[PDB]
């Protein structure tokens, strides 16, 4: 759909990547992550999962999975998706996302994480606070 | 500045957010009912941008009528020597006491500095509420990282303003 | 509200009719008419409150004074002057009479006991039962009374082993381990006591509250935590209370979480907080709102109703803050409309429709002004409040429902309500909408009507520009922009945003009678300025030797002495 790619450029992501790497060193961490989330289709969603969200998970990196803003825009990421339906994200968020996350960092992520679900799933609210009491 | 013309519908935290990106602001409040409200800002020059800025913007459908107005406590003694009649004089608000070489007027800040003082940065600067804290290089990052929170945030709901 | 005039105006009025001689029935219901009015009003101090009593009393009020009475020690905790007044009126009874007094003892027991200066009350309960013929009720009160830190338990162990002649010490050991146990008590408590003693006295300033020295004291009472703390930090907390204080609540709240104690008693703290303060404090009112939200989860059906019935209190209260009506829809849609992703996806659609239903519905009943009082969110809605109603039914409709058109639609329709117009999470939702499609064109439609047609706060529409310049930046290229530009309007999405940054009334498309000129230097202090009409200074002097120069023309010389002022705050505010 003619959908300009635009971090997610070989010259740009290198750039993207090589700065994301070193975690606390650098200053602008969350607003590099926040603007990586804003593509909103299946091709461009899917790239940007592979290869910052699930990258950052198998490296387990400390300074993002315990940082409440990675995984509040992974969320906003999967669930603004115009492909997938709300079955498919609500399933794959609640199902998939939120089981990854430690329990030694509840304290750490929890205040970011209600405030993305009662501003969109106010029904999963006790699941989430069943998860992590 | 005495912004007239209130319309009753407008808490002070949104005429905060109206009149924030004008300069630093000392305090901001609405009297209960009495259609106008008061902000008063750091510098002189900041006021007058504000004035020249909203001046007959509408804030929640009324137009809005802006000029200079005095304190709390200064309209509370005007008001006491109107029934007595006697004398109304005010006093002059204080001054900064020149020279400040730190500030750089009308500048705001919102939230282990090694700073080296030189001009075009911006050495010192008042803390929101308040406090003298110095601006870093770090701060940009800052504002833009709690622009991002208001632009999501504030969209479902948790802050009108 | 003037509350000593009102003290005066019921002195006068208990006067006249004191000083007509007679019952002065209209005179009489007139000082209790103002006796109700000053309760609902101000506090009632045990002083007013006692000498209402003490007037309805000698009226033969008996029922009457049971009821004030009640609310009356509603509104005195630490009310043993009361409570014993209580327990006389308690004392003479009809047939309920031995139990309703010794209810009241028990009651008393539980509301004043636990502080040195309610000995009366225990004495008092000693001369009811040592009326009766239940000696061992009478030892089993004095059994409580060795127990208990008091003023005078020495004299009260005393007279306990002196007026058990026939029962004494039958249980010597616990009786001497509690006599000894509440010496000690006393012993630690005498210093704070004697701390408060040594500072209580009305004298018009913080000594009046004793304020340090009672925050001292509680502080004692919060580290040393034998539980008996649970009964005794109310007996410190109301003694701090008589003489209401938003910290010593918050203060009493941790400390009751803090021990786990049941959570009927932090509720009714809560309750009794959330009656007793005055208004605008926000800040324990929405403490007890989120504690509501954290405890929920234990009960699912009583934590609802006692949401639902704050929230309401709250929104008549505070009708201008939105954040209420925002909790509210999420605990609405969490308790009253459960999914679960255990269920067939036909149920999980069902509940997310039927929330679209009650939505739409209750902003055409609003809009039409047809309030179904059936249902509790028409009775919420507000002229404040409803745009978010609005952006829960878009945000559902989009998201969930996944319906393009019918939010296309709804923004068509709700776009031009004069309510929700100038709304910030409207267009913040409409932003996000737009920005979901990638398009350009109402993207910049929309912040080229930033300034003109849609009024929002200088910080937000500082956001939307600065936003929309990162995505425009990302996300487009150089032959949608060059595309975007037409020269007659001079908007550019690159450069537009950052002229605009701050400036809201921003369009880019003789000079001497503007307001910009008249007040150029001073700015509200507009004055014409004397100017020379034909003036040379551009015209450079090789072209000036040419011809010869006119003679100058002039304007506004007659006032350089008058200038102007528009005091709007002298007219509109002092003046009003």
């Amino acid at each position: 759909d003619s959908q300009s790619n635009g971090l997610l450029n070989k010259e740009l992501f290198d750039k993207v990547w090589k700065r994301l790497s070193c975690k606390e060193k650098k200053s602008g961490q969350e607003i590099l992550l926040n603007n990586l989330v804003q593509f909103y289709s299946k091709d461009t969603v899917e790239f940007v999962e592979k290869n910052i969200f699930q990258k950052i998970i198998e490296f387990g990196w400390e300074y993002y999975l315990q940082n409440g803003m990675f995984w509040n825009c992974y969320c906003r990421l999967i669930y603004f998706d115009t492909s997938r339906s709300y079955l498919d994200k609500r399933q794959y968020i609640v199902r998939k996302i939120w089981p990854q996350i430690d329990k030694k960092f509840a304290q750490s992520v929890l205040p970011s994480l209600t405030e993305f679900c009662e501003s969109y799933f106010p029904e999963e609210m006790d699941t989430l606070e069943e998860m992590f009491t | 500045v005495f912004i007239g013309g209130l319309s009753s519908l407008v808490t002070e935290d949104e005429l905060r957010a109206y009149f924030q990106p004008f300069g630093t602001i000392v305090y901001v409040k609405i009297p209960v009912g009495k259609c106008c409200g008061f902000v008063q800002y750091v510098d002189r020059l900041s006021a007058e941008a504000a004035i020249a800025g909203m001046q007959g913007f509408p804030i929640a459908n009324s137009r809005v009528r802006l000029s200079w107005g005095r304190s709390a406590k200064q309209t509370a003694l005007l008001q006491q020597a109107m029934l007595s009649n006697s004398l109304q004089v005010q006093q002059q608000q204080p001054g900064l006491q020149q020279p400040n070489y730190g500030y750089i007027p009308s500048s705001t800040c919102e939230a282990n500095v090694s700073s080296t003082m030189l001009p075009g940065c911006q050495i010192l600067n008042y803390s929101n509420p308040q406090q003298v804290i110095m601006q870093g290089s770090e701060a940009v990052v800052n504002s833009t990282n709690a622009m991002l929170n208001r632009l999501e945030q504030g969209s479902n709901g948790f802050m009108f303003a | 509200a003037l509350r000593g005039l009102d003290t005066q105006f019921l002195q006068d009025n208990t006067a006249l009719v004191q000083a007509y001689r007679g019952l002065d029935w209209s005179d009489i219901s007139s000082l209790t008419q103002m006796v109700d009015v000053i309760e609902q009003t101000v506090v009632k101090y045990g002083n007013p409150n006692d000498s209402i009593k003490l007037a309805l009393e000698t009226i033969l009020w008996q029922i009457l004074r049971k009821y004030p009475l009640l609310f009356g020690f509603w509104k005195r905790f630490a009310t043993i002057e009361y409570q014993l007044f209580g327990l006389k009126k308690s004392i003479a009874v009809l047939a309920t009479s031995v139990k309703w007094f010794p209810t009241s003892l028990e009651l008393w027991c539980d509301y004043l006991n636990v502080l040195c200066v309610n000995n009366p009350n225990e004495t008092d309960f000693i001369r009811n039962n040592f009326e009766i013929a239940k000696d061992l009720i009478g030892k089993q009160f004095l059994s409580h009374p060795f127990w208990d830190k008091f003023i005078e338990f020495e004299v009260g162990q005393k007279n306990w082993h002196n007026v058990q002649r026939i029962y004494e010490y039958i249980i010597e050991v616990p009786l001497h381990q509690y006599a000894r146990f509440f010496t000690s008590y006393k012993k630690f408590l005498n210093e704070k006591n004697l701390k408060t003693t040594r500072n209580i006295d009305i004298v018009l300033r913080k000594t009046q509250t004793t304020v340090n020295e009672i925050w001292q004291f509680e502080s004692k009472i919060k580290q040393p935590f034998f539980n008996l703390g649970q009964v005794l930090n109310d007996d410190l907390e109301n003694w701090s209370r008589y003489l209401y204080h938003e910290n010593t609540w918050m203060m009493y709240i941790k400390w009751l979480t803090k021990k786990n104690i049941s959570d009927e008693v932090v509720v009714d703290i809560y309750q009794k907080a959330n009656t007793f303060l005055p208004l605008d404090f926000k800040t324990l009112r929405y403490d007890f709102l989120r504690f509501l939200k954290r405890k929920y989860r234990s009960n699912n059906t009583l934590f609802n109703n006692i949401f639902n019935e704050t929230v309401s209190r709250y929104l008549k209260i505070w009708p201008n803050d939105i954040l209420l009506m925002t909790e509210y829809l999420c605990m609405l849609k969490r308790h009253s409309f459960k999914n679960s992703l255990d269920q067939s996806p036909k149920e999980i659609l069902e509940k997310q429709t039927s929330f679209t239903k009650i939505l739409e519905t209750s902003i055409t009943n609003y809009i039409n002004n047809q309030i179904d009082a059936k249902v509790h969110l028409q009775t919420l809605i507000n002229d404040k409040n409803l745009s978010i109603v609005v952006v829960e039914l878009i945000k559902t409709t989009w998201l969930v429902l996944k319906n393009n058109m019918q939010t296309r639609k709804y923004f068509n329709l709700y776009q031009k309500n004069i309510l929700i117009k100038n709304s910030v999470p409207f267009w913040l939702t409409y932003y996000k909408f737009e920005k979901s499609n990638v398009n350009f064109t109402k993207l910049n439609k929309f912040i080229r009507e930033l300034g003109v047609e849609i009024y929002l706060p200088t910080t937000v529409m500082n956001d939307i520009l600065t936003d929309y310049k990162t995505f425009y930046l990302t996300h487009s290229n150089i032959v949608t922009y060059e595309s975007s530009i037409i020269d007659s309007n001079t908007f550019d999405p690159i450069l537009y945003p950052e002229l605009k940054m701050s400036n809201p009334k921003y369009d880019p498309v003789d000079w001497h009678k503007k307001t910009e000129w008249k007040e150029a230097g001073h700015i509200g202090i507009t004055t014409e300025r004397p100017q020379i009409s034909n003036s040379i200074i551009e015209c450079n002097s090789g072209t000036l030797i040419q011809k010869p120069i006119s003679l100058p023309n002039f304007r506004n010389l007659e006032k350089i002495n008058q200038v102007k002022i528009n005091d709007l705050y002298t007219e509109e505010f002092l003046k009003e």
